């Protein structure tokens, strides 16, 4: 079953289709390589042993509930919203009680009567899509396997392979 | 052949509308909602290879 | 008394340039080709020998 | 006061009342609709055609055209640099396509 | 410009396996 | 097209409106 205590694998970055572009092994740490003494045996896997239970913590309380490592598309509920808010324009002119004037022979290059119209207005509708860059932080923190490929195919991640689309689970690439 | 330029002169066409009409207008696309975006008609990378 | 001869053949375009899409089945379904969606069906970068 | 002085004549007409799909009576309409593929109804009335009267009204009026100016410029041999730092007045909006 | 707006400003219905519908009813 | 003529849209700019200050 438990093959070591293993490094996480990092996800990697791309320009959203809703993929997360597959992820690795973390080969930018130490901690499986050698030489050093026998004693660090509890001095540097109790380092990879910190590591990886942070790793658990953070993942938990910054990610929301999914079925699927990369859902290929978040609801419009879970992009974030950091669309804008309402706004008022103080509308310049009367255009129905400083016209009967340009018609009596005036004209024109707040003298009269004190007609003053504010217009509110709103913002865009909710978007669907890949997950933002500041959110996708929250929603990728490194993930640890800790039986590596145990048990059927069909529990493997295969969203660490950046290669695979799971909206028709098969891996084309094209080459 | 040569080529002179005197007056090089900048011209501009304006649509005449009301002032609330054009106030309404103006607060609409000072949106990032509402950011207009233009793309060239052949959007392409130019290589020129010997 | 006509001659024994051979057939040229050519044919010349002008003002076209040659176009190869990037779309599996050659035609154009929508602007974002379907294999434009396949670097992020996969996300990879690879080498382009021409 | 003005408005039902005059137009009570216009839309005895049809240059200010409403489309002949409104004021043709409804079997005329299906009738008209029914056989237009051999025997077209549609030409023997006339649709009113009303221009909208506000909010795109010029108001104050001021000018359609500008031309910005003649001043000063660092010199150069085979290019001529040309700047402009643009005419600002009140509550318009400039479209680039229609500056040369 | 010089002006011309008439009636029938769309599809005159008849439903198209045909070529008809009614003189309205009565 | 076969068209030598102008639509009106038959209402002017804006539907939505402001209060009066």
């Amino acid at each position: 079953m438990s093959k070591e205590i293993p490094t996480p694998y990092m996800w990697s970055y791309q320009p959203q289709m809703g993929l997360a572009a597959g992820a690795a092994q973390d080969y930018s740490t130490r901690m499986n390589w050698l030489s050093a003494g026998p004693a660090m045996i509890s001095r540097v896997n109790d380092i990879r042993a910190h590591r990886n239970q942070i790793l658990l913590e953070q993942s938990a309380l910054t990610a929301t509930p999914r079925n699927h490592l990369n859902p290929r598309n978040w609801p419009a509920a879970l992009v974030y919203q950091e669309i804008p808010q309402p706004t008022t324009v103080l509308l310049p002119r009367d255009a129905q009680a400083e016209v009967q004037l340009t018609n009596s022979g005036v004209q024109l290059a707040f003298t009269p009567r004190q007609a003053v119209l504010t217009l509110e207005s709103s913002s865009s509708q909710p978007r669907s899509g890949g997950i933002g860059t500041l959110q996708f932080v929250e929603e990728f923190t490194p993930s640890v396997y800790f039986n590596p490929f145990s048990g059927s195919p069909g529990h493997y991640p295969d969203e660490f392979i950046p290669n695979f689309d799971a909206i028709s689970e098969s891996v084309d690439g094209y080459d | 052949a040569s080529i002179s330029f005197t007056s090089i002169n900048l011209y501009a066409t304006f649509f005449p509308m009301a002032h609330n009409t054009a106030s309404t207008l103006e607060a609409m696309l000072r949106n990032d909602t509402n950011d207009q975006s233009f793309n060239d008609y052949l959007s392409a990378a130019n290589m020129l290879y010997p | 008394s006509a001659v024994t001869s051979v057939t040229q053949k050519k044919f010349l375009c002008d003002r076209v340039m040659w176009r190869i899409p990037f779309s599996s089945n050659f035609m154009s379904m929508g602007a974002l080709t379907d294999l434009g969606q396949n670097m992020l069906y996969a996300n990879s970068a690879h080498a382009l020998d021409m | 006061m003005a408005t039902p002085s005059m137009l009570p004549q216009w839309a005895y007409m049809h240059i200010a009342g409403q489309d002949a799909s409104e004021y043709l009576s409804p079997g005329l309409v299906q009738f008209a609709r029914a056989t237009d593929t051999y025997f077209s109804l549609g030409n023997k009335f006339r649709n009113p055609t009303v221009a909208p009267t506000h909010d795109v009204t010029t108001d104050r009026s001021q000018r359609l055209t500008l031309r910005f100016v003649p001043v000063d410029r660092e010199d150069n041999t085979y290019s001529y640099k040309v700047r402009y730092t643009l005419a600002v007045g009140d509550n318009r909006v400039l479209d680039m396509a229609s500056t040369y | 410009d010089i002006n011309f707006s008439s009636l029938a400003p769309r599809h005159g219905t008849r439903p198209f396996m045909g070529t008809w519908s009614d003189i309205g009813t009565s």
